[PDB]
RNA sequence: UCGGGCUCAUAACCC
RNA sequence: AAAAUG
RNA sequence: GUAACUAUAAC
RNA sequence: GAAGAGUUUGAUCAUGGCUCAGAUUGAACGCUACCGGCUAACUCCGUGCCAGCAGCCGCGGUAAUACGGAGGGUGCAAGCGUUAAUCGGAAUUACUGGGCGUAAAGCGCCUGGGGAGUACGGCCGCAAGGUUAAAACUCAAAUGAAUUGACGGGGGCCCGGCAUGGCUGUCGUCAGCUCGUGUUGUGAAAUGUUGACGUCAAGUCUUCCCGGGCCUUGUACACACCGCCCGUCACACCAUGGGAGUGGGUUCAUGACUGGGGUGAAGUCGUAACAAGGUAACCGUAGGGGAACCUGCGGUUGGAUCA
């Protein structure tokens, strides 16, 4: 706290880690998919999350929830996939995008289109 | 001859009631069609109840009408074992398997393996009858 | 659609397996004016 | 660019008359001004301290642009 | 002294409000 | 004459051999708009009681202030407890621009023309005090 | 191992 | 002297 | 002889 | 020319992380947002801890303002959201502008808890080890003080129908229970007080043993001791050392098996700690032992009671 001991060590600034480190500094990553599954989220909820394990171009295998209700994925099919952590699951920290490449938009879709890659209907 | 094996899972005292309720069922089954109600294995539970119980059911056509009757069976039903007054989703299931050196027997273990592997495979389609 | 089992490779019985995996838990069900029943913050919050 | 909507329903939202409309008929015998837009209307909601700033702001994007 | 039982604004759960003078 | 609003609302427990008792602290202020103002701090079961016995505690115990038409004189520094609050003076069209324990209590004591950032604590009772504090 | 008792219930103990 | 668990 | 399929067995 | 709010607790005050409201970009992606709280905006139908949602708190277990749809609304607008990146809020590395008795920390040191005062390396040592000192991963807390209550195998003084309305039992015919006005304290709250308030989502569509009352004390309990909770072992899964080594550009990847750790579903074995936690705990140390740990030795009050 002393001014002349903060010349013989100045004050480290706390490194601001990533919480998504797979992605190396990218909006969207694409990957194949390795393992399509579901696993029960921790404590008090219960329930069925679909997530599937994703081998990404740069290197990295990382497992990616999947959004939306009744998916139309299977193994060996390329995902892209962005960040925001699932707080339910241990692991899961990357997010589906639906409607993009392999990956198709949810059947039957009417609020928030946009999130889950659902096109706008005529009525 | 086949054999139903009536099993309690993750509650200490909510599944083995469970179980034991579904124990009194089956048997109660066997007695009104016309089947032995001979038990070969059984283990009562820790606080009340039963853990685990093997019953051999005789007569004709018995793995025919327990055929679809295996599975894992959910309750959703307050605990009068609780002091809280709770809401439980208890689970037991009820494995039915009809009745029958060392590469013939690994092979045949081999064989089980894969078949298991292939029943789980699908999901949580083992849970076939909810009792509320 | 697929359940990865944290029994791993199941040898005897699958739906016994099942049985004794978190996916066939001892469900608790938050019961109000009892036991465990207090909220600080409500589902909608006071008003 | 432009609000092409109801403009009888920027009023009822503030609950003040701030000349929106042409001016031939009255705002209060043509529209009801006091109540809130759409279904609830009846009910008086209590308005948070970011809300009366907010208003307050869209009050001058309602008359002007 | 006036005592209401019950529901009260619509909630599930039963509300022994009451009033002392 | 005088204007009053309310802080914050906070819903405390005393507990009992029979689960809880819940009562209600109504957080309230009250200023004329020239130099006068004093915080208001209650307790009641129910919540209408508890904004009603606030107003009664603030209308007594008030503290004068001496203001630039609008301003404060000089930048001060408020220190209660743990919360830290730093007071400055603007000129005519800045508004007030102050945390809501702080926006609140500077509204109706008519002060117009304020930079404030509270420091450390932001719990609202303590940073009414600090506000009242670096006032006197 | 089973039956009864003790305890809010189980185990231990007692018959 | 004794009282392990929930 | 015995534990969350089984196996093993801290006990 | 400087805004905070949500989240630990029964409630409080801190301390302190985590998260959000802002501005931007060499952006990408979806389409031609959102309405439980923060954070501006709520009702009905459908599902029933399922499907799903989520930035955090957390929601869904049959009446969902949080899911899905519809209606209505709100903000922005040819853009809109989501993700990523930097700063901000963060006086959360503090020069302006923080601290260090107990919260993390006595010129030195601290920047959430766990991982961990450990790993690896270096130094030191005869060894035991000590010092220096992480990271990945994981949780949305861990903690400090004080307040209420309960409990104590602490003390004292004494006493024998889970949507409901209605109705009834129960502690218990026990003697308590508080509200206003004030005052003290930042505040919870205290002061007053040294067949009720209610409880069980109860039932119905005079040493000792048992209980109660009051006061004081300890508390890691508030589901209130029928509480919490620690450690093996067992089953996985994730990351991480050691590893006969091997293969690349000292470092990176991989390596049977193993060391320790984390996460796991009220598993098995105890019950170690929190009350004189039933042998006061804890610190260092050495020796045991399935395992919490036990014992010796010294030290400590952050131990109670002193009848």
């Amino acid at each position: 706290a002393t001014v002349n001991q903060l010349v013989r060590k100045p004050r480290a600034r706390k490194v601001a880690k990533s919480n998504v480190p797979a992605l190396e500094a990218c909006p969207q990553k694409r990957g194949v998919c390795t393992r399509v599954y579901t696993t029960t989220p921790k404590k008090p909820n219960s329930a069925l999350r679909k997530v599937c394990r994703v081998r990404l171009t740069n290197g990295f295998e990382v497992t990616s929830y999947i959004g939306g209700e009744g998916h139309n994925l299977q193994e060996h099919s390329v995902i892209l996939i962005r960040g925001g952590r699932v707080k339910d699951l241990p692991g899961v920290r990357y997010h589906t995008v639906r409607g993009a490449l392999d990956c198709s938009g949810v059947k039957d879709r009417k609020q928030a289109r946009s999130k889950y890659g659902v096109k706008r209907p005529k009525a | 001859d086949c054999y139903l094996d009536i099993q309690a899972g993750s509650g200490g005292t909510e599944a083995q009631d469970w179980a034991s309720m579904l124990e009194r069922m089956y048997l109660r089954w066997a007695e009104s069609r016309g089947f032995k109600t001979e038990i070969i294995e059984e283990s009562e539970g820790e606080v009340a109840g039963i853990k685990s119980v093997t019953i051999k059911i005789s007569g004709d056509y018995a793995y025919g009408w327990l055929r679809t009757e295996t599975g894992v069976h959910r309750l959703v039903r307050k605990s009068p074992f609780d002091s809280g007054g709770r809401r439980h989703t208890s689970f037991s299931s009820a494995f039915v398997y009809p009745e029958v050196y060392e590469l013939e027997m690994q092979k045949k273990n081999a064989e089980k393996q894969a078949m298991e592997d292939n029943k789980s495979d699908i999901g949580w389609g083992s849970q076939i009858r909810s009792y509320v | 659609s697929r359940y990865q089992h944290t029994k791993g490779q199941i040898k005897d019985n699958a739906i016994e397996a099942l049985l004794h995996d978190p996916l066939f838990r001892q469900r608790v069900e938050k019961n109000k004016k009892g036991k465990g029943s207090y909220m600080r913050k409500g589902k909608h919050g006071n008003r | 660019a432009r609000y092409l909507g109801p403009k009888l329903k920027l009023s009822r939202r503030e609950g003040t008359d701030l000349f929106l409309k042409s001016g031939v008929r009255a705002i209060d015998t043509k529209c009801k001004i006091e109540q809130a837009p759409g279904q609830h209307g009846a009910r008086k909601p209590r308005l948070s301290d970011y809300g009366v700033q907010l208003r307050e702001k869209q009050k001058v994007r309602r008359i002007y642009g | 002294k006036v005592e209401v039982s019950g529901r009260l604004g619509g909630a599930e759960i039963a509300r022994t409000e009451w009033y002392r003078e | 004459e005088l204007q009053e609003k309310l802080i914050a609302v906070n819903r405390v427990s005393k507990t009992v051999k029979g689960g809880r008792i819940f009562s209600f602290t109504a957080l309230t202020v009250v200023g004329d708009g020239n130099g006068r103002v004093g915080f208001g701090y209650g307790k009641a079961r129910e919540v209408p009681a508890a904004i009603q016995k606030a107003m009664e505690k603030a209308r007594r115990n008030m503290i004068n202030v001496a203001l630039n038409n609008g301003t404060l004189q000089h930048p001060v520094k408020g220190v209660h407890t743990g919360s830290r609050v730093f007071m400055q003076p603007a000129s005519e069209g800045t508004g007030i621009i102050a945390g809501g324990a702080m926006r609140a209590v500077l509204e109706v004591a008519g002060v117009h023309n304020v930079l404030a950032k509270a420091y450390g604590s932001t719990n609202p009772i303590n940073v009414v005090r600090a506000t009242i504090d670096g006032l006197e």
